[PDB]
């Protein structure tokens, strides 16, 4: 439903626009960005940035926004174009439940 | 439009999918394992399906559908994928769905997990969710998926359709572990036997 | 002349045909997909066969035949010809005929026509369609068919007649889309499996 | 003398032909197609066979006969000829014949002939026959037969006897159309299979 | 029952003695003389003589009589000794029924 | 039931009498001419004429009449012979059902 | 000694003989043709057996023998020779016999000939011979025969005794016709099936 | 039971010594001598001898004596030697009941 | 020690041996002829087995015992050998035995012998002889033999085991011929099929 | 983990071993002799299988195990090897047992031993065994075996598991001869057929 | 359960004990000796020896004694060693039943 | 349970630890120690030493304690590594029931 399309080399942004309907926290809620391939981007971890799991291509590149909930990803490239999946989870004491999804499409000049 | 056909078998067939990721072992799909069993005359469609090691129990409130087939397959990682095929659809409405998964082999159990899931992909429908037993670690739901359900496409003679109008998919995920997300993949040494 | 044998099977058939274009999707034929019952006891003949995707129940007026035989095919652009075999013709009256069209798969419905068709060809005989459902586009009926029933002329043991008389053969038409004349046309692929 | 054996079957047996012809169209011999009924209790014989679309009824008044077999085959221009084997003779009173002949397929009607046939070729013996239907145009019977009844000479295990004296011969015949004497003659491509 | 001889290239006479107890005409009766092959030789209808179906070698060779009611045929041959016979048909309205039969061979000098 | 001649690359008229016992219009009926190999040749919708379907070949050759009901094709040829159909429609808001048909052979000299 | 053993089967045998000479026409042996039945509780031994056209009915008044089995063959001229075997010989008295022939198929009648025979080859038995029907024209009888029974010497499992004293022979005849002593001999085409 | 011997080429004798307990008379019976070979060799049919079936060998050489009831047979050779029968058949209205049987086996000089 | 198992059918084996020359003739085994019966109910072993033409009938009193199985053979003269092999042995008494042989075929009779059998071998037990018939001419009976009982040594499953102690051996032996010592030997063309 | 599944058949098994030293004879493994039943209605986990020559019954007390399956094997010098397959450990707390042991072949017999084993390996279980007859030399018994339990590793379909820690396993031990310790090693000649 | 050995050629002695102890007589009972191949050695018929079946081997060899009921066998062989069985029948008007039986088997110098 | 660790061809002791809560005797138990082979090492029957099974190389090499209830084994060897048992049992009267027994493992120098 989003879909983004940048200049070559341009900045890239990943927005999801989590409506947040009970006025919860960052400190009780994960986030992840994955592309089509299942790689990982990026983990705020209850309030803190985790990097344990992302792939080295992907390593530095990525910013995180606290307000805008939106993150940043810099140096396109011609073959970084596909589908990045926006996934918010509850750590709840049992179990982590799955409470929002967005998916957005990017391509780059071709 | 306004009446299902209420038949014994059907050649048109539709999609919705899930997954279930157990932690005690199973290898590979066994060609006839497992049986299932299908209702509607309540009014809400009702299927439970008994496979490798648990049963499953779906609800859809409210539906105009009753389910004509499901299949079921193993994959990496003690994964169990069961895909349901319904008669149509004639309305968009966003049912809700009820799921009970029992373990019946292995480590049985009384209930563990009675809470519901919010879907706010477009938060509208809600999954209650019922677990009896420890033999789950991974829960995902795909309601009206628009990936490639045709399995060996396709069957002799059943006529399989999907969705293709990203609003109606629905996905609702539950996880024990830590970063589950994406708990398996369609195409795979997935066997996929039919279920019944 | 005046009275018809009455027996369990009949070596001596007739004709006359109908074609019904439906909007859901027909492969190929199934030999043995068919199933019809017929009737006479209450002085008209009446015929009910269960087919593909819809049930077909016509009824012959005053009629003195009672129909031997049926067989049913599927052509291009999903159609359904159905071919109905009677007794043999004892007088010229030019019967009505009464033809209801039931949805059973994939497009069920409550009644959506029950008009009356004049066939003023002859302008003698009337045809009352009542179709449940929508999975129907064109309805052909042609009374005491003039073309060639015999199909893969002849059957082992049957033998076959056809009215050579043009002031007999009657048609009647019915179509929801755009001029859909001719709706289709016998030799084809068409396979042509005996309905029962 | 006095007693027939009233058994189960026999193998010994007798002659007695007829022929009928027919309008409507009959190919080739079927090999199983007749089925016939034999009964003695009255102290008439009787023999009632239904063939390919018509049943013939037989009855010998004083007779001291059983029909033990009988034989159907279809020769050139659809003429029906039926052979029957009785058990034996004992003496020679030239028995009267009843003969009643029902259209079952594809001329079925009601009574059109009641009259009965002289014989005059010795004038002693007067055989009745009734016609229902339209499915008839000659009937010839031959009464102790002089030809050769013995067709593929022999049966496996029957014995086959016939009458050699000319004076006891009786020949009834009855057509409509002109001038059909002689309807067909035994040796031809006539199959001549068992009647039952 | 009938043995008929004639001398070599003699006549031959065919006749059937009809009793008629009825006392019938030749008005409503038609009379078919036929050999062992099934070729006619006469027929009688309603009391006209007609040749609508006789071989042609049958043709002229026969006469019929009318109060004898005997049939002769002249220029015999080697080759026509054979079985004759005398069929008499009633014409009812509904339909014709045989009234008659006789049969008669004959032979010539060998 | 209606055979119409014509000489040598003479006139053609196809006629069809509709005998209109109802008393219906040309606004709310349609008219279809087709010969054996189902190619339109004329149709007139709601009265106006439509050209959307007809093969070249028959393009322009055909004219529709309003009194006589009758269809004038020019420029016969060889190969033109072969039946031709009227099929007269009538478009209910619901669908349309066939109320007249009627058959028509035509040659040329031979 | 005293007493006969009263089993269902006996593997020993023994040996006693007789000819019919009907009039009517058999060919050769059937190979399963005869049926017999056997009883003893009276203290008579009798035997019934129905073969290719007649039943022959066979009593032995104060016997000490129960009519173990039987054979039946077709010789030359229309002859029926019957083989019975019996249990044991325990005493040596000149039984007295009782034949009854009824003809079953194509001579069927009434009672012809009650007569008695005397044989007067020893002079101190005597048969009652009663014949139903015309089928007979010689009837002998040899009881203790001393020639050789055993045919296809021997059968898998049986054994087989015979008289070798003179003295117990017996000799009984009967014929309608002109001098047809020796109404036919063992050793020939007879096949000798066994009977039952 | 009667065993008979003769000379090389003697005369042989073949008597059967029927009882006759019922006092019958030969005109109400009929007598038959018979081989092995079951070839007759004389008959006495009511009392007068016939010679209807003997074969030609055993033609004349036989002679029937009354009161004795032997028959007396002459010209023996080395292959007469054998089994003959004395069948004695009562010639009811009804049929012919045999009524008495005696075998005897004669051999000549070896 | 104390309880024998009463089971359905058993592994193990033991041996006791008898032989009985009869006067009519036996050729050979026939593998299947005989049939056997057990018994333990009173307290009192007993098997009745009927064989080729003669019914024995075996009581051992205060035996301990129940007859496991049996194996009848026919070897030359005429001599029937039955082997009968127990469940097994606790003590050791000397047990009695009554042993009734009844001529069902050929012989049948009456009681001809009531006596009984010392046995003075070691003069502690008596076996009662009853004897029914003139099928007898030897009566050989060894309990406890030490020769080779085990036949094609062994049966596919079971166990076989004999006395090897010399001081247990009995010895029963009645004769009605001259010398008839040693009826017959083991190892011969006997065949000895298993009886059942 | 509180319920265990109570199903028909489980492919889950686990372990726990026992053999079983007789005295007569056993050759090799028979590959169906065995029969088992099982029950757990009772809170108390109970198999009784019958094999070869004896019937094994044992009980766990207070279990949460049912034994889903068994084996059974012939080794040398007689000796008899259970395998038992239970469903699945929930919790450690060293079950008692009770074992009984009855001779139903070849040494039936009355009660024998009925004491009881410490088993002080660790000294917390006690196992009762009771021995009816005299067929038993040694009684070895190890719970939560720690050995290669997967014979044929594995079969067809089931899945095996076996405790890994030593302080759960426990061994009883009963002999009558002298040093019997270790009756036998696992990985021999025996078969090992499954036991049902 | 009595073993008899004997010097090289040394002389033989079979006995068998018959304890009687019905004190019967010699004049109703039947001894007989038999080795291991079932030829006989001697036989006491009611009192009075017979020689009817003895092999020409054994002929004379033996000699049999009243009060010692013991068997004398003399001119021992290599050969001559086995099994010897000492049967005694009484022989009662109906049948002989075997009243007693002693086995002893007899080896020389080797 | 028990490691036990000697250095090269050092002395090695396998003790057992048998609480003998019963306060039992030696007289009424025996004692085996038995390697992973099945090969005894030493038996101490009801109180005495047995050496009726041991195998060879076991000979005199052991030696047994009563207070220490431990079994001292001498000349260590690189392949004598491997586990003992110290298997008990008490002789009743009717049989022997085992009632204790304790696992080693002994390695040497590598
Ligand atoms: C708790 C919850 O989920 N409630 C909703 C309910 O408000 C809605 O009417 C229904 C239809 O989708 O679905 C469910
Ligand atoms: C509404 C209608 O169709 N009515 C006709 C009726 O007038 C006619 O008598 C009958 C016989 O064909 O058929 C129908
Ligand atoms: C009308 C008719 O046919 N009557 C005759 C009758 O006179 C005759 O007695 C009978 C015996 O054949 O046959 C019939
Ligand atoms: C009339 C006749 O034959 N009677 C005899 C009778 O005297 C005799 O007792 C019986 C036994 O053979 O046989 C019979
Ligand atoms: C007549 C006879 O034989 N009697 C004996 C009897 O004294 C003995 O007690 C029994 C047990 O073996 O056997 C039997
Ligand atoms: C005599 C005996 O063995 N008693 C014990 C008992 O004290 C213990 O509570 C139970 C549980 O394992 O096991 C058993
Ligand atoms: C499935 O679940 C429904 C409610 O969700 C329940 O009523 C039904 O009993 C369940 N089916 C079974 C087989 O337990
Ligand atoms: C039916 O046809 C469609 C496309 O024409 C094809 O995808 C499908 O596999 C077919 N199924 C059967 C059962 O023929
Ligand atoms: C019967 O004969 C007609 C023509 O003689 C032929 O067309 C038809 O196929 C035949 N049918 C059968 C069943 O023989
Ligand atoms: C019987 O024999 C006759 C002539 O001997 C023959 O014509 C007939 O076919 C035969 N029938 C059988 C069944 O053998
Ligand atoms: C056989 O004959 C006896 C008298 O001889 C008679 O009683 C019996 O009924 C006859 N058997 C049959 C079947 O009639
Ligand atoms: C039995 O043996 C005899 C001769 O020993 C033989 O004649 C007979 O055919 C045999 N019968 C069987 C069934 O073995
Ligand atoms: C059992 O083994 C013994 C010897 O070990 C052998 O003699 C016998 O034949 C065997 N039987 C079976 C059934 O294996
Ligand atoms: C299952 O897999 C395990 C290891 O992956 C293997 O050891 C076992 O034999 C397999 N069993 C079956 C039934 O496939």
């Amino acid at each position: 439903m989003l879909k983004i399309q940048a200049y070559f080399n341009e900045t890239a942004d990943l927005p999801c626009q989590f409506a947040n309907s009970q006025n919860q926290s960052l400190s009780e809620l994960v986030v992840f960005w994955q592309d089509q391939e299942n790689l990982v981007l990026n983990e705020v971890y209850l309030g803190k940035e985790k990097f344990d799991s992302v792939h080295s291509k992907y390593m530095g590149r990525t910013s995180f926004d606290s307000d805008s909930w939106t993150l940043r990803l810099h140096n396109l490239q011609i073959k970084d174009k596909g589908l990045y999946q926006c996934i918010i989870h509850h750590k709840k004491p049992t179990g982590m439940i799955r409470i929002h999804q967005m998916n957005s499409e990017l391509s780059v000049l071709a | 439009t306004i009446c299902p056909p209420r038949q014994d078998y059907r050649y048109w067939y539709f999609a919705a999918e899930l997954t279930i990721g157990v932690n005690y072992d199973i290898n590979s799909t066994i060609m006839g394992e497992c049986h299932m069993s299908e209702s509607y005359i309540d009014r809400n469609a009702n299927i439970v399906l008994t496979g490798y090691g648990l049963e499953i129990n779906m609800t859809i409130m409210d539906t105009d559908q009753r389910f004509v087939a499901a299949a079921e397959g193993v994959g990496k990682d003690n994964k169990l994928s069961v895909l349901l095929f319904t008669t149509q659809r004639l309305d968009k409405v966003h049912h809700n769905i009820s799921v009970t998964i029992t373990c019946m082999e292995m480590n049985c159990g009384t209930t563990k997990y009675d809470s519901d899931l919010p879907e706010s992909i477009h938060h509208k429908s809600s999954c209650d969710i019922t677990i009896n037993g420890s033999c789950v670690t991974c829960v995902n739901l795909e309601t009206d998926p628009t990936k490639i359900n045709p399995h060996y496409l396709h069957p002799k003679d059943k006529y399989l359709y999907r969705n293709s109008e990203y609003g109606m998919r629905g996905s609702y995920g539950v996880t024990f572990m830590d970063e589950l997300n994406q708990c398996f993949l369609d195409i795979k040494e997935v066997s996929y036997d039919i279920c019944y």
